[PDB]
């Protein structure tokens, strides 16, 4: 049983959190310096946001353990800011650690944080511009200048435009989250990148190819569609097994009789209605034999996810057994089509009767092209969900920030004491996050962040750092747009995880 | 804990990228320097090739894994310069810690290769022809057939091998869209001859099943009854034994034989072919009976030899013994059968003109390693003319495209300065380590050679004029008679670009330890 | 390089060196016992040179060769065992010396098998013939053998018995080989040495018959080398138990089995029969050896996989491992088969008279005491192995060590008209030659170096002198005192050491 | 696991090749120094050979380029025969001078490159120390017998090597106008002496019955056959295994009775008086035949009853696929004789007499296997020399004559391919030297002679290691053919350029 206790215990705490906020230090672009991170598992791992792998780090502090925590807030929230709650929390613990030695050991810290965390959100909210979805645009023209904010980062030429307002289609229709996760986009290898498509409903990348797939039915006009978690094959059901001989018929009734139980199983679930047979699990050669010659669609090897997709928008509802199962675990379109595009055979499910799916469909032929796209158009639909949710815009890129920390340095003047001098570490923890954007672009960091403060003392405008152009300017009339809310909701999180740590300086650990 | 942070994680990847890229550096162009593979049993392997190294290779860092994948792609579409692309990424790292030592930072550098990238491709556009049609593709396409064949398995251009290659291709392209894949075409090798012993196969070869080199060989119809049904009883895939109790039921089992071969001969007859594919099989007696009555089985079919059949025919295979009907059957256009090794027995050749989505070039080899090596050279050759086939263009490339590219890029440094400056300097010398390496492998010094073809850039531009590629002592690119398709160095490009802009995403260079187990 | 078999060859001759060392010190009737150490913690004391390499050896690749050169030696010859390991790492001194100088290994080699080849001349024109077809001189010759043995207690007793032996397989003047192929030493439990005796035809161990007849004249000689019983099941019997009724369903196969064999071989006529253990054949039934017996057929049961070997070629009663092999070719004729159970306690077959190709001698040896029994065995091998050497090479040469100095002085003489490069190699070979009486002279008792420069200047002179004798430890002639020693016992020293130390030159 | 870059590799490959270089230069040609075989792994017993090619089987290794030696030495020795160790010795020798250059400046390739030209160069000079000779029966004999009479003593045995020269030649002989070895049936067996041999005109099977069965037919008519009797070769008269009683075993066996005899009688409709199968006689089947008046012979080879099979002019059964309706073969004679303490079966009176068997005699079984290998790579070369018949001189009289020829190609040329030309006259230059060693009289003093030699212009002085001085070479007992040398220098040095060709060796152990 340990315990451990001092004013060089508080500043081991600190220093453990600079470690996991050096672990996500970039990631607001795609420039910084990245290292593979490949599991003992032996499966390799990168993310799109630094602080996913962060989540899987297991930190044998409990102080460092709350930042952790906060983290996981803040993605299931909002979804995006994850980043920016580990910068602000540790780099105000990193300009306190030096005060620390000095006397900032004492308890009143926490009452300094709340002011400053107080005063800054009502500014935002105030100062973020309210604007209708109908004040003098279309819902979708809103939300197509916050969409290409996303789009213009990376990597992805003139179609951004193009691909922005598309994006926004199957966002609306489906609003009541602020997750992308009922949309997503899919990937097509061949086709078109100077037009995509927009699907209402659901699609499967690839179904291989068996016995007598083209002399199945491509296309249906009332598609009822049976969601199927098991599998047959040779290997699922036998068509492979020892007899009796003393004769030559024993031999043919053994493979006959299995053949009938593999029959029987599309059967039921065809007389129920099914012609539409959807499968994660494999389907083999025997298998398709029978569907092949029936008449009726078969379809194996397609996502897990994806098949679940297919549940909420069609209606139908999960298996397990395939024989004997009502028509009321069925789903329904109006439209089965199959085109093959590219090298994968593409199957389209659209016409859906409740439409709880709908999602942009990624026509680019190419790995490269088609990731950085796919990257942008994740943020994509981040941006234009949250707008529908806070209807208060303000300026990115930090220039807000930049104003807080202007204000804060006005505050600090008429706050007393111990006080003051935590008021200076929270102004200059703010300019860290457009200081990495400052390395992104390709600029000399610390030159850059005191421009965009003198155009905060000659006008309080919008002036801040650009990655979505690679420049400084204003913000909001580059449109570099997105809610009030990650902002409020990051500032609050990052002094929330603070406190906890600086607080704790007695640490008592059992190893039991 | 331990922590290679920013700069220091930085070095680290440098390392291990210039490794890598050295093995591949010795191995460029049909001047290469052979690999050999030692595996963990100590079972020796001779290859070429970027892709087939590293996937073998056990990695050891974190590019090293990345370049695997990379090099994958390069493969199933262009099918050579595979090998080239990891060449390329490496060194292009190796200038970035040269810029890097001066003060720049790995960021800025990495932005204007992306651009440096995309004036690269423009520049190459104007290199050579982007007009064809596939009656006259045939004389590049012979130009790298000299190359593909004569670094591998042989060392000299064999036209037969070439010629074969070359059709298959066609035969699927007019089919469908004017485009094929890499799952439409494939090379199976079979040992019995030697490696010019090849034929063109239309559609799929299977082992013939025959009891006894006394039994009748026919063929006959034009058309493959396909069946995973009897077409004399079965026994399917499984021991079985005798398991009659009286001298009577011995008796009995004979003559109930008898009778289910002539049944299963007309039942096929009648529907139309009479050669069959059967999953299942029966004893060699049985075999022997049916062989002798006539009318050719093939017995022991495969769970997968059956699919690949299926597949490349359209049609389907029956369920059953009841249901047939002409329809219920795979379509074929010709059905002939072939010695197969040279002193073996005769195969099935079911080539089809009816429908094509399986189209095998039938190579015959001696030992393990000399048909390996053969192959190696046939997935190459697929794979260039597929990228002809989908938009007809070819560059001259082995060093002329590269260098010209490289003195473009060079120029427009000056031109622009700004952040893409120095990212284009290092762009620019990265494509001349190309036909630098090159030269390094094969027998004239690298500084020498790479100084000649520079001067004739300057003098004259787009050029069919490149390093050596043959061993020669003159230099073209015409007369050296190397030629990439121009998509495919364009794809090079591209990649290299990649590895950079993959290295750079997040910043998380924070490890448990854990990062390449 | 070479220069690695260089630095190994040396390594593996200095190995072979001092193993070779302790047996130049055991050498001759006057040799220093060695106690020798086992891997097993036994003290083994030993004055015979062969069986010390044997017992343990090191691990190096020429120690190998000394045990393979005394193995050869003991098949050849039967003696000088001791006397050939001393001089191969004599030559092995020798070699190191050609070497530096710069003559290479393949010269050493073919000089040191010419050097054997020009050795031989010089020998036989000092030896000198007798009979071989006379009793009394194969005697001598083996007597003066005897007492330079380690054993020679008895062995004044079994001398005359084992030229008998010997005398009945030689029936030309050419005296054949006399192999051990045809002299068979057998041993019998109680009885002395003057009980011991010739048995014209062959005697067999143990006697399992007691059903049986005892004496049977005028007998056949049959050979089983087939079953007795149906095969095994878990027994050499194939009858086995689990159930009542188990043992009854086999025993329906085993009884029909056992009357058809039993009889086949009364029918083709055979009153002595030759079976081997329970354990050298896969079957055979109590049931069918009870009748077998009662048929009236003398039987020994039990005997080696050798002895089966041996009978074969000598009484010409050839295999018969099958039923269908049993035909009047394959039988013997034997003129009596007969129990003793006299002149030493316990029962052997004699079989006294036999049709046989060549000639097969047996002599039964004998004594009161286990250890008596071993001594005389040994007596009769040195006897008898001394009695073939001779026969083999009809000329006579003397013992004592005198010969080897003879030869080398010689061969030092020629090579030096010869000349060559090889010169030197058969010169160094001729010295090597000096150890070996030199060191037995220490062994005898008289400063060694001052020895073997004596007998060199007699034998320049005289030539046929001075020799090293035992009563005196030292210089006094062995013309006055014989010490003979068969031609082949000295050539054969000589031949096998050159190639052992031929092979070792030209091993990497 | 490791990535072995392009000089590191170099090292560990010239390193793996060289340590194999010394093993095999020892064991080389006549006077050879021996190898000391060590079974490792396994024990730690010994043999003593002087066969290049046992060393690399016995005793492996785990160099990756010392690999690439050890293929190259198994094709050696069948398709040629001799040359096993010739070659493996001249490959070491190649990369030696290859490291010079890897390390002046110059890439592998360069070496490669003009090593390519330099054996074209070599081939066309083995062409002109290539002379006709045995084209007519008298020299045709003197031509078989140096190449054989070199081959044995190379992979050990040189004591009765003489007498095994003289049935060898004679066999190959016989033919006349093809290369058979499909005819010339090779038997080691044991019995007999050391120092006799035997050639039997017609075919021999050393497999015997014992006095127990006929032996002695005259006018012999033969029926070649696989007839099964417990393997159970198809033409069943038994019965299937099926189990419905306790007393079940019975009944199988005497249904295995029936079955031996049915087939005898099958075999007996031929008309026919010597029967021979490849497989097992039962003890019942075999009485039937001696009762019939038939030859029993069980146990045959697969080699041998099938090349029977020709000579005689019968015709093979295939797994008595024939019971009656397969053409005979003839004989004038078939006598029992003993040969050594054995007995054989004669067949004299063969229809084909191109046909003889070879009947080695060992009283040591060290030597007879020994001797049967080393024979067997001696007639592979016998065969080839049928279709062309010429010598060269050998001795290292080839071997300086194409050094040459390629040192007056190297002096001509002052371009990238020229470097490697002067590497190449020197590793087939030093092969000589090492004979000279092996002779065990100086290098230096031979080497320099012999070169003055075919400067000027001379095959007719060689190196004389079985005199230690330069000597004529006038087709003597120390000449090589042109079959194994064409082969030995082009093995050698397509080797060696594979082994240079890796350097990207990427070892996962």
């Amino acid at each position: 049983t340990d315990s451990s206790q001092g004013i060089p215990q508080l500043v081991s705490n600190i220093s453990a959190c600079q470690v996991i906020a050096e672990a996500v230090r970039t990631t607001l672009g795609p420039r910084g310096m990245d290292k593979l991170i490949v599991d003992g598992r032996g499966k390799a791992t990168i993310s799109n946001d630094g602080a996913t792998i962060l989540k899987l780090l297991d930190v044998v502090h409990p102080a460092a353990k709350t930042l952790v925590d906060i983290a996981k807030s803040q993605d299931a929230e909002v979804g995006d800011g994850t980043t920016s709650v580990t910068l602000l929390a540790a780099e105000f613990l990193k300009q306190v650690k030096p005060y620390v030695e000095e006397g900032l050991h004492p308890q009143i810290i926490i009452r300094a944080f709340r002011t400053a965390t107080q005063l800054a959100v009502n500014k935002i909210k105030e100062i973020a511009v309210t604007v209708k979805k109908a004040d003098k645009v279309e819902q979708r023209k809103l939300l197509e200048k916050c969409a290409m904010t996303a789009l213009s980062s990376k990597l992805i030429s003139q179609q951004k435009a193009f691909f922005a307002k598309m994006v926004v289609d199957a966002v609306m229709m489906l609003d009541d989250l602020l997750q992308l996760k009922m949309i997503g986009i899919k990937k097509v290898q061949g086709g078109a990148l100077e037009d995509s498509q927009l699907v209402a409903g659901v699609a499967f990348k690839k179904t291989f190819s068996y016995a007598g797939f083209e002399m199945q039915p491509k296309k249906y006009h009332n598609p009822k569609i049976a969601l199927l978690n098991v599998e047959l094959e040779l290997k699922a059901e036998k068509d492979n097994a020892e007899i009796r001989v003393h004769t030559v018929e024993d031999y043919q009734a053994i493979v006959d009789a299995e053949w009938n139980i593999l029959y029987d199983k599309l059967e039921k679930i065809h007389h129920s209605g099914a012609k539409v047979v959807l499968s994660k699990l494999p389907i083999g050669d025997v298998a398709t034999q029978y569907f092949a010659d029936r008449d009726m669609f078969c379809a194996g090897r397609v996502p897990e996810e994806d098949l679940k997709r297919t549940m909420m928008a069609c209606g139908g509802s999960i298996q397990t057994s395939v024989n004997a199962l009502s028509a009321d675990v069925l789903g329904r379109c109006q439209v089965f089509e199959e085109t093959q595009i590219g090298g994968e055979r593409y199957n389209f499910f659209t016409g859906c009767p409740k439409a709880k799916t709908c999602t942009f469909i990624l026509r680019g032929g190419a790995e490269q092209f088609m990731e950085e796209t796919e990257r942008s158009l994740h943020d994509a639909i981040m941006i234009v969900r949250r707008a529908i949710k806070n209807d208060s815009v303000v300026a990115g890129g930090g220039a807000i920030e930049m104003e807080l920390s202007k204000y804060l340095r006005d505050y600090s003047r008429t706050i007393p004491g111990k006080q003051q001098l935590l008021i200076g570490a929270y102004a200059k923890a703010l300019e860290i996050i457009p200081r990495q954007l400052c390395d992104n672009a390709g600029f000399d960091a610390t030159n850059i962040l005191n421009k965009l403060r003198a155009r905060h003392a000659q006008g309080g405008t919008w002036y801040g750092v650009d990655i979505n152009n690679e420049d400084i300017a204003d913000n909001f009339e580059a449109f570099v747009w997105e809610p009030a809310m990650v902002r409020i909701n990051a500032l609050t999180a990052a002094s929330e995880a603070a406190c906890l740590i600086v607080s704790v300086d007695e640490t008592i650990k059992n190893p039991r | 804990k331990s922590r290679l942070m920013g700069l220091e994680a930085l070095k680290s990847h440098i390392m291990a990228a210039k490794a890598v890229a050295n093995t591949m550096r010795t191995s460029l162009g049909p001047n290469g320097l052979d690999k050999m593979m030692v595996d963990k049993d100590g079972d020796v392997t001779v290859t070429n090739d970027g892709a087939t190294i590293l996937s073998m290779m056990d990695v050891d860092h974190q590019i090293a894994k990345l370049m695997v994948e990379l090099s994958k792609s390069q493969d199933d579409e262009i099918g050579d310069g595979t090998t080239g692309v990891v060449v390329l990424a490496g060194a292009l790292l190796e200038e970035a810690e040269q810029l890097l030592d001066r003060g720049i930072h790995p960021i800025r550098i990495a932005d204007g290769y992306e651009q440096a990238a995309r004036v690269a491709i423009e520049h190459l556009d104007k290199i050579s022809d982007s007009v064809l049609v596939d009656i006259k593709d045939t004389e590049p396409l012979i130009q790298t057939a000299k190359t593909t064949l004569g670094s591998k398995v042989v060392n000299s251009c064999h036209r037969q091998m070439a010629e074969i290659a070359v059709n298959a291709v066609l035969t699927v392209a007019d089919m469908e869209r004017r485009d094929v894949d890499f799952e439409l075409i494939k090379v199976e090798g079979k040992v019995g001859g030697r490696l010019e012993d090849t034929k063109l196969i239309k559609g799929v070869i299977v082992d013939k099943d025959f009891s006894h080199p006394q039994m009748p060989k026919k063929v006959e119809d034009a058309k493959i009854a396909i069946l995973t049904c009897p077409f004399e009883p079965p026994k399917p895939k499984t021991k079985h034994k005798l398991d009659v109790t009286s001298v009577e039921d011995y008796k009995a089992l004979q003559k109930y034989e008898k009778e289910k071969f002539e049944e299963m001969i007309q039942q096929i007859k009648e529907t139309g072919a009479n050669l069959a594919i059967c999953q299942w099989g029966f004893d060699d007696e049985a075999n022997h009976l049916l062989l002798q009555n006539n009318l050719p089985a093939v017995r022991w079919v495969g769970g997968p030899e059956i699919e690949l059949i299926a597949i490349a025919t359209g049609g389907r295979i029956v369920p059953r013994f009841s249901e047939l009907t002409a329809e219920k059957l795979g379509f074929a256009g010709l059905v002939q059968e072939i010695s197969f090794g040279t002193t073996k027995d005769k195969m099935l050749v079911i080539e089809q003109c009816k429908n094509s989505r399986a189209v095998t070039i039938f190579i015959r080899g001696g030992n393990k390693m000399i048909i390996e090596e053969a192959k190696r050279s046939l997935h190459d050759a697929l794979c260039v003319i597929r990228n002809l086939i989908r938009d007809n263009r070819v560059v001259y490339g082995g060093g002329a495209a590269e260098i010209s590219c490289a003195l473009a890029v060079s120029q427009e440094a000056d031109k622009c300065p700004t952040l893409e400056q120095y990212a284009m300097r290092a762009f620019a010398d990265a494509l001349e380590v190309i036909p630098m390496a090159l030269s390094e492998n094969s027998g004239m010094n690298p500084i020498q050679t790479m100084t000649e073809v520079r001067a004739r850039q300057v003098k004259e531009m787009n050029p069919a004029l490149g390093i050596d590629c043959l061993h020669k002592g003159t230099n073209d690119m015409k007369q050296q008679h190397v030629i990439e398709t121009l998509i495919g160095k364009k794809q090079q490009i591209s990649l290299a670009t990649q590895m950079v802009r993959m290295i750079l995403k997040i910043d998380d260079i924070r490890k448990p330890g854990e990062s390449e187990e | 390089d070479r220069d690695k078999p260089a630095q190994i060859r040396f390594s593996n001759i200095s190995a072979a060196k001092a193993v070779a060392d302790a047996i130049r010190t055991s050498l001759g009737p006057k040799g220093m016992d060695k106690m020798i150490q086992d891997g097993k913690g036994d003290v083994t004391i030993t004055n015979d040179g062969a069986t010390i390499l044997k017992q343990m050896q090191v691990l190096h690749p020429a120690a190998r060769m000394l045990v393979e050169l005394s193995k050869a030696q003991d098949i050849e010859a039967g003696d000088g065992t001791t006397s050939v390991v001393i001089i191969a790492g004599s030559l092995l001194d020798s070699c190191t010396k050609l070497l530096q100088k710069g003559i290479h290994p393949t010269i050493i080699s073919e000089s040191f098998q010419k050097a054997l080849e020009k050795g031989i001349e010089i020998l036989t024109d000092m030896s000198r013939p007798v009979e071989l077809s006379d009793r009394e001189t194969l005697l001598n010759s083996a007597t003066t053998s005897l007492n330079s043995k380690v054993v020679s207690q008895y062995s004044s007793l079994l001398s005359p018995m084992s030229v008998n032996a010997v005398m009945k397989v030689i029936d030309p003047a050419t005296a054949t080989s006399v192999d051990l192929r045809d002299i068979k030493i057998v041993k019998k439990l109680g009885g002395t040495i003057d009980d011991c005796e010739l048995v014209e035809g062959l005697v067999l161990t143990q006697k399992v018959s007691n059903s049986g007849i005892t004496r049977v004249e005028k007998a056949k000689i049959g050979l089983i080398q087939f079953c007795l019983s149906a095969p095994k099941t878990d027994m050499d019997n194939q009858i086995v138990v689990s159930d009542y009724a188990q043992m009854d369903r086999v025993l329906r196969e085993e009884r029909a089995y056992i009357l058809n064999l039993v009889k086949q071989i009364k029918k083709t006529g055979c009153n002595v029969l030759l079976i081997q253990k329970s354990i050298l054949r896969d079957a055979l039934s109590d049931l069918a050896l009870h009748f077998l017996n009662k048929m009236k057929i003398m039987v020994i049961k039990d005997i080696e996989r050798e002895d089966i070997e041996f009978i074969c070629k000598t009484i010409g009663t050839k295999p018969v491992a099958h039923i269908d092999q049993f035909t009047a070719d394959m039988l013997g004729s034997a003129e009596l088969a007969e129990e003793v159970n006299l002149n030493g306690s316990g029962k052997l077959l004699k079989i006294t008279g036999c049709a046989s190709p060549g000639k097969t001698v047996t002599i039964v040896v004998r004594g009161s005491n286990k250890l008596v029994i071993e001594e005389a065995e040994r007596s009769i091998h040195d006897a008898l192995c001394v009695i073939r050497c001779l026969v083999k090479k009809r000329a006579l040469i003397a013992g004592g060590g005198a010969p080897e100095i003879e030869l080398a002085l010689r061969l030092t003489e020629y090579s030096r008209t010869l000349s060559g490069m090889e010169s030197y190699c058969v010169r160094a070979f001729a010295d090597a030659m000096e150890v070996i009486p030199s060191t037995l002279a220490e062994n005898a008792g008289l400063n060694p170096i001052s020895t073997v420069t004596e007998l060199r200047n007699r034998h320049a002179q005289g030539e046929k002198t001075a020799g090293i004798n035992v009563r005196k430890g030292g210089i006094s002639n062995i013309l006055e005192e014989l010490v003979v020693q068969p031609l082949l016992v000295s050539v054969s020293a000589l031949t096998l050491a050159t190639e052992t130390v031929r092979s070792i030159l030209k091993i990497d | 696991a490791d990535e072995e870059r392009a000089e590191t590799a170099r090292l560990t490959s010239f390193i793996g090749a060289i340590a194999i270089g010394d093993l095999v230069k020892s064991t080389l040609g006549p006077k050879g120094m021996d190898k000391i075989l060590l079974s490792s792994g396994r024990d730690a017993s010994l043999m003593v050979t002087n066969d290049g090619a046992t060393i690399l089987k016995n005793i492996g290794v785990d160099n990756p380029a010392a690999k690439v030696l050890v293929d190259m030495s198994r094709v050696q020795d069948d398709e040629v025969g001799d040359g096993t160790t010739s070659v493996t010795v001249l490959a070491a020798e190649l990369l030696r001078e290859a490291e010079s250059l890897i390390a002046k400046k110059i890439h592998p390739q360069t070496i490669i490159a003009g090593w390519r030209e330099a054996t074209k160069a070599a081939r066309e000079a083995l062409l002109s120390s290539a002379v006709d000779h045995g084209s007519d029966e008298v020299k045709f004999r003197q031509d078989l017998m140096n190449i054989a009479g070199t081959t044995l003593s190379s992979k050990l045995l040189t004591h009765h090597k003489d007498h095994f020269t003289k049935l060898a030649v004679e066999a190959v002989l016989r033919l006349k106008g093809s290369g058979n070895l499909e005819a010339i049936h090779i038997i080691k067996k044991l019995g007999g002496s050391l120092a006799d041999s035997y050639l039997d005109e017609g075919f021999l099977l050393d497999k015997k019955i014992g006095v127990n069965q006929p032996k002695r037919i005259e006018n012999a008519k033969i029926l070649i056959a696989n007839t099964g009797m417990d393997t159970d070769k198809i033409k069943i008269f038994g019965s299937r295994v099926r189990v419905d009683s306790t007393a079940k075993v019975a009944e199988i066996e005497h249904a295995e009775k029936e079955k031996m005899k049915e087939k005898v009688e099958r075999i007996l409709k031929h008309g026919i008086n010597c029967f021979i199968n490849r497989q097992l006689i039962y003890n019942y089947p075999e009485q039937l035949f001696g009762a019939a008046g038939v030859m029993a012979i069980e146990h045959a080879d697969f080699a041998g009853v099938e090349r029977l099979a020709l000579v005689t002019g019968g015709e093979i059964a295939s797994t008595f696929d024939h019971p009656e309706l397969v053409k005979l073969g003839s004989c004038k004679l078939i006598e029992e004789v003993m040969i050594g303490e054995d007995k054989l079966i004669h067949f004299s009176g063969v229809a084909l007499g191109e046909a003889c068997t070879i009947v080695l005699r060992g009283a040591t079984q060290q030597i007879l296997d020994e001797a049967e290998r080393s024979l067997h790579d001696a007639l592979c070369v016998l065969a080839q020399t049928v279709k062309d018949s010429r010598t060269v001189y050998g001795g290292g009289c080839s071997e300086m004559l194409m050094a040459h020829a390629v040192t007056q190609l190297a002096n001509r040329t002052p371009g990238k391919e020229a470097v490697a030309m002067e590497s190449y006259a020197k590793a087939l230059r030093m092969l000589p030297t090492i004979i000279a060693d092996n002779a065990g009289y100086d290098s230096a003093d031979l080497v320099a002679q012999l070169r003055a030699a075919h400067s000027e212009g001379n095959t007719t002085a060689g190196l004389d290691m079985r005199e230690g001085t330069i000597g004529d070479m006038a087709i003597l007992g120390i000449t090589e053919s042109f079959q194994v040398k064409r082969q030995v220098l082009l093995s050698a040095a397509e080797a060696a350029e594979v082994i240079l060709r890796v350097d990207n060796i990427i070892k996962a152990a």
